[PDB]
C-alpha cells in the first residue's frame, strides 16, 4: 500500500485526490497496529514516515493532519516525542512573524509539510495537544516520585527541561486571534501548576539540577508570558474591531487571570523553599508586572 | 414589661462601675436578657452604653494604662457590639477614622487620642480589623443590580457606593503612617474580600445605568483606582520583604484585581463603547516612595 | 522489645502466636501483625521455587480470625496499617497470606462494607496504573516493576483450595460483590468475578450447590437492569458439570414462572444454558409447555414475542428423528 500513497503525492496538482489520500493513511494507521514495537520493521516504518513528512509539501490541511497524527502515534511508543515537538515549534515560529517586531528570521524549515498555509490553527492544536499529553505523564511520573529516587528525578527533570523550550519557542509567535491562543494560555497555566507540584515535594521531603531548572524558568519563560499578555490585548482588539458582545469578550478573556494565580503560587511556594533551605532562589526572577486601564473621555463621541 | 423592667433596673448601674471587665461583663448580661435581633429603643440604649464605655479612660489605682491581651479582647467584642447596633455603620466608621487617629498621630506623642481614650498605639490593630470587617459586611448587605428595572433607586445605590468608596479609601491611607505587620496582613485579607463584593455586586449596576449617568461612574471608578494601585504597591513590598505570613495572601488578591480590568472592558463593550478602553503598563513603586 | 527479640526468635507455632497475639492485645498489635505477615509472606515466596505450611497457615488464621471475632478493636487498627502501607508503597503488602486473612474476617459482618470497599479501590488503582503505564514506553524504562493484584487474587484461590472454610466464604462474597459493584476498569471487574467464580466452582467440589443456589437467585432477583453476563456465567458453569443442575432443580420452574417479564434477549440466552436439564426431565418440560402456551394465547405482543422466540428453540432442541 506505501506505493499508492507515494504515486499520489508526486503527481501533478492537476489529479490529486484527496479523499484517496485520507483513505490510503487511515488506512496506513489501521494497519500499523500488527508490527511488532521491537522489530527492525518498526524502525523502518518510522524512517519511511519521517523522510516522507520532511520531503514533501502539502497545502491540504486533512491530509497534514492525518500524517502528523500518523507520525504521533508511531512516535510514542517508542521514544519520547518532545525533540520533535521542538523542531515543529522552531518551525512554525519561523514560517510566521513574532510579536517582537525588530527582528529578522531566515529559513531553518526543518519540515517542508509545515509552511504559511498550514500554520494555520491545525498545527498549532495538534502540537499542544502532544504537550498536553507530555504534561498528563509527567504529573503522573511526580507523584510516583513522592538510588531509585536519584534516577526518577533525573528522568524527571529533563522532561520538563526540554519542555520549557518548546513553550519559549511557542510563546514568542505572532498567532492568529483564534482557539490556537486559548490552547495556548490553558496549556501555560497547567505547566506553571506543574511546576508548583514539583516544588511541593522538595519543601515536604537545593540539588543542582533543580537550580538550573528555576534558573531557566525564570529566565525564559516568566517574562515572555507577559509581553504576551501585552501583545493579545491588540490582537483581539483588532478581530473586535472587524465583528452578545460581553459573552464574547469575557469569553476570549477569561483565561488570563487564571495564569497569573498559577505564576503567583509558584512564586508563593518558591519563596517558601527558599527560606526553608537558606538558598536565595528568587534573585533569578525578576519583579512582577501588573496592568492599570484608562477612559479616554474624548473618544467617546 | 418585665423585660424592659429588669433592662432599666440593670441600666441604671452604668455610672458606677470600676474597671473594663465589670462593663464588659454588663454588655453581656444585658445583651443577653433581650431577644436575638433586638428592638428599637433597646437597640439605641445599647448603642449609647457602648459608647459611653468607649468614649470613657480607664485607669488602675496605681497609675497608668490597663494594657493586656484580656483588654484586648474585650475591646474587641466592645467594638463589635457598638457597630452592629448603630443606626448608620458608615457614619460611624468614618468619624472614627476621620477623627480618632488624625488627632493621635498629630498631637498625641506616647498617649492617646483626646475623643477615644481607650484608643492608643498599642490597640489600634483592633480597631483597623474590626472597622475593615464591618465595612465589608455592610457593603456585601446591598442588593445587586436588577436588569434595568429601576428608575430613580440606581440613584440611591450609586450614592451608597460611593459613600463606601470614599471609606474604602480614607482607610486605605492609613497603611502608610502604621507599617505594623498585622495591619498589612489585615489590609491585604480584606481588600481582596472587598474588591470581590464590588465585583459581584455592583458591575451590573453599571452596565445598566451608564446610558443615563455617566459623570458619577467614572468619578466612581476612579477613587477606586487609587486603593487597587496602593494594593498592588503592598503586595510588591511584601513580595520582596519576603514574609511568609504575608505572601499567603498574594495570589487571590492579584487574581481579583487583574480580573477588574477585563470586567471594566465587558462593561463599556456592553453599551458600544468598546474603542475607549486602554490598557498600560503600571511603574512599580515602594510604600510612600517611588521605584 | 521482647516482640522484637521473639519475632526475630523464630508444628509449636500455632499456641506460640495465640500467646503473642494475647500478649500483643495486652501489648502492641500492629508491630506483631506485620512481622507475621512479613515472616509468612518470606515463607511463601522461599516456597515459590507445602501441605503441612498449608495445614499451619489455616491453623493460625484460624486462630487469628477467632481472637479478632472475640476482640473486634483489633480491625480498625490493622485496617489502618494496611491503609499506611497501602499509602507507602504501590500495592505492596497484598500478598496471598494477607489477602487470605482479609477475606476470612469477612464473613462476621465486622465492618465487611470497609472490606469490600478498600478491596474494590485497590484493584481500581492497580489496573488503571497497569493501563497508563502500558501506553508508553518512556514510563516503562524509569518505572520496570508492576504490582499486578489479578495475580495475586487468582493465586489466592489455588491457596484456598486446600480445606480452609472462612475464606472461601468470603472469597466467594467479594467474587458476588464485585458484580454489583460494577453495575473500563468496569470490565475488567466484571471478568474478574466470572473468573473467580468459574474458579471456585471448579476447585470447591462440595460448595457446588450453594453456589448453583446463590446464583440461580441472583439471576432472577429483578429485572432492573441487564443481567446478560450473568446469563453468561449460568452457562460457564453448568456447561461443565452437566449432572450438578439435576440435583438443584425444582427452582427452575419458578423462574420459569414469570420469564415473559423483561425480556430482552436474555430468554434465549437462558433456555439454551439450562437445555440439557430439559432434555433429560420431563416435568420441566411439562411446566414449560405450560408457560408457552400461557404466553401464545396472551394478549399483549411483549410478552408473545418472548413466547414465541422461546418456542422456536424448543422446536429445534428436541430431534424429531426415528
Amino acid at each position: 500500500f506505501q506505493r499508492s500513497l507515494v504515486n499520489q503525492l508526486s503527481s501533478a496538482e492537476d489529479d490529486f485526490n484527496s479523499k484517496e489520500t485520507q483513505l490510503l493513511i487511515t488506512i496506513l494507521s489501521t494497519l500499523s497496529k500488527l508490527l511488532d514495537p521491537g522489530s527492525q520493521q518498526f524502525l523502518q516504518f518510522l524512517t519511511w514516515t519521517v523522510k516522507i513528512c520532511k520531503e514533501n509539501a502539502l497545502e491540504d490541511l486533512s491530509c497534514c493532519k492525518g500524517l502528523l497524527t500518523l507520525l504521533f502515534s508511531l512516535h510514542v511508543l517508542y521514544k519520547s516525542p518532545v525533540s520533535l515537538l521542538r523542531e515543529l515549534a522552531q518551525d512554525i515560529h519561523a514560517c510566521l512573524g513574532d510579536i517582537d517586531q525588530d527582528v529578522e528570521i531566515e529559513s531553518r524549515s526543518h519540515f517542508a509539510i509545515v509552511n504559511v498555509k498550514t500554520a494555520a490553527p491545525t498545527v498549532c492544536l495538534l502540537v499542544l495537544g502532544q504537550a498536553d499529553k507530555v504534561l498528563e505523564e509527567v504529573d503522573w511520573l511526580i507523584k510516583r516520585l513522592t538510588n531509585q529516587t536519584q534516577a526518577l528525578e533525573k528522568g524527571v527533570i529533563l522532561q520538563l527541561g526540554t519542555l520549557l523550550t518548546v513553550f519559549h519557542e511557542l510563546v514568542q509567535t505572532a498567532l492568529p486571534a483564534g482557539s490556537c491562543v486559548d490552547s495556548l494560555l490553558r496549556s501555560l497555566s497547567k505547566t506553571y501548576a506543574i511546576l508548583t507540584s514539583l516544588i511541593k515535594h522538595y519543601i515536604q521531603a537545593v540539588p543542582g539540577r533543580l537550580e538550573k531548572l528555576v534558573k531557566l524558568s525564570g529566565s525564559h519563560l516568566t517574562p515572555q508570558c507577559y509581553s504576551f499578555i501585552t501583545y493579545v490585548q491588540n490582537i483581539h482588539s483588532e478581530s473586535l474591531s472587524f465583528a452578545t458582545v460581553m459573552a464574547k469578550v469575557l469569553r476570549d478573556t477569561k483565561p488570563i487571570p487564571n495564569l497569573i494565580f498559577a505564576i503567583e503560587q509558584y512564586e508563593k511556594f518558591l519563596i517558601h523553599l527558599s527560606k526553608k533551605s537558606k538558598v536565595n532562589l528568587m534573585q533569578y526572577m525578576k519583579l512582577s508586572t501588573s496592568r492599570d486601564f484608562r477612559i479616554n473621555a474624548s473618544m467617546l463621541d | 414589661e418585665l423585660i424592659s423592667e429588669s433592662f432599666q433596673y440593670l441600666l441604671n448601674f452604668q455610672a458606677s462601675i470600676p474597671s473594663f471587665q465589670c462593663a464588659f461583663i454588663l454588655t453581656q448580661v444585658l445583651m443577653a436578657i433581650s431577644e436575638k435581633p433586638m428592638t428599637g429603643w433597646k437597640r439605641e440604649k445599647m448603642a449609647s452604653l457602648a459608647k459611653q464605655f468607649l468614649c470613657q479612660s480607664w485607669m488602675k489605682p496605681g497609675g497608668d494604662r490597663e494594657k493586656g491581651s484580656h483588654f484586648n479582647s474585650a475591646l474587641h467584642t466592645l467594638l463589635c457590639v457598638y457597630l452592629e447596633h448603630t443606626d448608620n455603620i458608615l457614619k460611624a466608621i468614618e468619624e472614627i477614622s476621620s477623627v480618632g487617629v488624625p488627632e493621635l498621630i498629630n498631637s498625641a506623642k506616647d498617649g492617646c487620642s483626646s475623643t477615644y481614650p481607650t484608643l492608643s498605639r498599642q490597640t489600634f490593630p483592633v480597631f483597623f480589623r474590626v472597622m475593615m470587617a464591618q465595612l465589608e459586611s455592610s457593603v456585601k448587605s446591598i442588593p445587586a443590580g436588577k436588569p434595568s428595572d429601576s428608575g430613580e433607586v440606581q440613584l440611591e445605590k450609586l450614592l451608597k457606593w460611593n459613600i463606601a468608596v470614599r471609606n474604602f479609601h480614607i482607610l486605605i491611607n492609613l497603611v502608610k503612617v502604621f507599617d505594623s505587620r498585622p495591619v498589612l496582613s489585615i489590609c491585604l485579607k480584606y481588600g481582596r474580600l472587598f474588591v470581590e463584593a464590588f465585583l459581584k455586586l455592583a458591575m451590573p449596576l453599571l452596565d445598566h445605568s451608564f446610558k443615563k449617568h455617566r459623570d458619577d461612574v467614572q468619578s466612581l471608578l476612579k477613587t477606586l483606582q487609587l486603593s487597587t494601585r496602593q494594593l498592588h504597591h503592598m503586595c510588591g513590598h511584601s513580595k520582596i520583604h519576603q514574609d511568609l505570613g504575608l505572601t499567603n495572601h498574594v495570589p487571590l488578591l492579584k487574581k481579583s484585581l487583574e480580573q477588574f480590568v477585563y470586567r471594566v472592558k465587558a462593561m463599556l463593550a456592553f453599551n458600544h463603547c468598546q474603542e475607549a478602553f486602554w490598557v498600560g503598563v503600571l511603574k512599580n513603586r515602594d510604600l510612600q516612595g517611588e521605584e | 522489645f521482647v516482640v522484637e527479640k521473639v519475632l526475630r526468635m523464630f508444628q509449636e507455632i500455632p499456641p506460640l502466636v495465640y500467646q503473642l497475639l494475647l500478649l500483643s492485645a495486652k501489648g502492641s498489635k500492629k508491630t506483631v501483625l506485620e512481622g507475621i505477615i512479613s515472616f509468612f509472606n518470606q515463607l511463601d515466596k522461599r516456597q515459590k521455587e507445602l501441605d503441612q505450611l498449608r495445614h499451619v497457615e489455616g491453623t493460625v488464621i484460624l486462630h487469628i480470625v477467632s481472637a479478632i471475632n472475640l476482640d473486634q478493636d483489633i480491625g480498625e487498627e490493622l485496617i489502618k496499617h494496611l491503609k499506611t502501607e497501602q499509602q507507602k508503597d504501590p500495592g505492596k503488602a497484598l500478598c496471598p497470606f494477607s489477602v487470605s486473612l482479609l477475606l476470612s474476617t469477612a464473613v462476621k459482618h465486622r465492618l465487611q462494607e470497609q472490606i469490600f470497599d478498600f478491596l474494590k479501590t485497590s484493584i481500581t488503582r492497580s489496573c488503571k496504573d497497569l493501563q497508563i503505564l502500558q501506553a508508553s514506553k518512556f514510563l516503562q524504562d524509569l518505572c520496570p516493576q508492576q504490582y499486578d493484584v489479578t495475580a495475586v487474587i487468582l493465586e489466592v484461590v489455588k491457596n484456598s483450595a486446600f480445606g480452609w472454610d472462612h475464606v472461601t466464604q468470603g472469597l466467594v462474597d467479594l467474587g458476588f460483590s464485585l458484580m454489583e459493584s460494577y453495575e473500563m476498569p468496569a470490565q475488567q471487574a466484571c471478568k474478574l468475578g466470572a473468573s473467580i467464580l468459574l474458579e471456585t466452582f471448579k476447585v470447591h467440589e462440595p460448595i457446588r450447590s450453594d453456589i448453583l443456589e446463590q446464583v440461580l437467585n441472583r439471576v432472577l432477583t429483578k429485572a432492573a437492569s441487564p443481567v446478560s453476563h450473568f446469563i453468561d456465567l449460568l452457562s460457564n458453569i453448568v456447561v461443565s458439570a452437566p449432572l450438578v443442575l439435576q440435583n438443584s432443580s425444582s427452582r427452575v420452574t419458578e423462574t420459569f414462572d414469570n420469564l415473559s417479564f423483561l425480556p430482552i434477549d436474555t430468554v434465549q440466552g437462558l433456555l439454551r444454558a439450562v437445555q440439557p436439564l430439559l432434555k433429560v426431565s420431563m416435568s420441566v418440560r411439562d411446566s414449560l409447555i405450560l408457560v408457552l402456551q400461557k404466553a401464545i394465547f396472551s394478549r399483549q405482543l411483549d410478552a408473545r414475542k418472548a413466547a414465541v422466540a422461546g418456542f422456536l428453540l424448543l422446536l429445534r432442541n428436541f430431534k424429531i428423528l426415528g
